[PDB]
């Protein structure tokens, strides 16, 4: 799944890896 | 004596090409003296040789096409540490990152205007392009799925359009950031190797002696779902190799592959499932797995770590690596049983 725009992308799914190394 | 090395991986070496690797203290001129007199006492023989390349900088040596044959003659060359043929490696704000992959997509909104492509380049030829490298100067940089926002990265090209490299490439291209840096100092170097080929002798070294000489190095530990210490540079010491875990907090599965592991694995960051520019189009994000993925969280964190403390020495990063960082979290059951002791229960964290 190849998404257009970061807003696609998010309803898609804070992504958890950012979230994992406490950046969020 | 000089010794002759080779690539145990037999599939992954590249016969008829050989790095030629000088003691310690030679000089350039030594080097090319060397290649010379190999030329000429070939070519006694009737043998035709071309001298690809000479190294100055971090491992004093050359890089020269010609046949095997000529080996035991090339061992007792003066000035010879020791010969190695060479092999492939593959795709796994005041501090610079420096990316040693496939191309990238520059103009990419996510690392537009963070990324500088150097003219570097060296690439064995094929047997989507930039697919690799974007992706991962997204997760270093990039300005919604990226770990150091305010990181500047610079891109050299060792990497193919199939994420296939050679390791004189990789040490050309490790050369190459010695010299931009004495040419022109800046302040504290991150050199991200999301790649990985057989344990090899020069490249550790070259690892070793850009360690030594300040700058920090981290590595893929490689997609092999076997010890990080058989491959290179994941088994270069001073290096900081990079295991990958996901989300559930389990070492990462690629097919009937995966992470890497053992003593060799300095911590471990997320790998799996990753958000990140695709270079499919200017706005584009896609999702990847791979301990290249994982390195470039770490080289990251340490960009960040390094501009709020710029005077750490690369064993104080490393403390600072490891003290950050989420203990024991990771399934150990996962890896072989005599590797969960060897293995460090670390995920990677930013400081809070
Ligand atoms: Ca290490
Ligand atoms: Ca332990």
């Amino acid at each position: 799944t190849v998404f257009t725009s970061w807003e696609e992308y998010l309803d898609w799914v804070m992504p958890w890896n950012l979230v994992r190394i406490g950046l969020l | 004596t000089a010794t002759f090395h080779r690539c145990a991986k037999d599939p992954w070496r590249l016969p008829g090409t050989y790095v030629v690797v000088l003691k310690e203290e030679t000089h350039l001129s030594q080097s090319e003296r060397t290649a010379r007199r190999l030329q000429a006492q070939a070519a006694r023989r009737g043998y035709l040789t071309k001298i690809l390349h000479v190294f100055h900088g971090l491992l004093p040596g050359f890089l020269v096409k010609m046949s095997g044959d000529l080996l035991e003659l090339a061992l007792k060359l003066p000035h010879v540490d020791y010969i190695e043929e060479d092999s492939s490696v593959f795709a796994q704000s005041l501090v610079e990152v420096y990316l040693l992959d496939t191309s990238i997509q520059s103009d990419h909104r996510e690392i537009e205007g963070r990324v500088m492509v150097t003219d570097f380049e060296n690439v064995p030829e094929e047997d989507k392009c930039d697919s690799h490298g974007t992706h991962l100067a997204g997760v270093v940089s990039g300005r919604d799925a990226g770990v150091a926002k305010g990181a500047s990265m610079r891109s050299l090209r060792v990497l193919n359009c199939q994420g296939k490299g050679t390791v004189s490439g990789t040490l050309i291209g490790l050369e190459f950031i010695r010299k931009s840096q004495l040419v022109q100092p800046v302040g504290p170097l991150v050199v991200l190797l999301p790649l990985a080929g057989g344990y090899s002798r020069v490249l550790n070294a070259a690892c070793q002696r850009l360690a030594r000489a300040g700058v920090v190095l981290v590595t893929a530990a490689g997609n092999f779902r076997d010890d990080a210490c058989l491959y290179s540079p994941a088994s270069a010491p001073e290096v900081i190799t990079v295991g990958a875990t996901n989300a559930q907090d389990q070492p990462v599965t690629l097919g009937t592959l995966g992470t890497n592991f053992g003593r060799c694995v300095d911590l471990f960051a997320p790998g799996e499932d990753i958000i990140g520019a695709s270079s499919d189009c200017s706005t584009c994000f896609v999702s990847q797995s791979g301990t290249s993925q994982a390195a470039a969280h770490v080289a990251g964190i340490a960009a960040m770590m390094l501009s709020a403390e710029p005077e750490l020495t690369l064993a104080e990063l490393r403390q600072r690596l490891i003290h950050f960082s989420a203990k024991d979290v990771i399934n150990e059951a996962w890896f072989p049983e005599d590797q969960r002791v060897l293995t460090p229960n670390l995920v990677a964290a930013l400081p809070p």
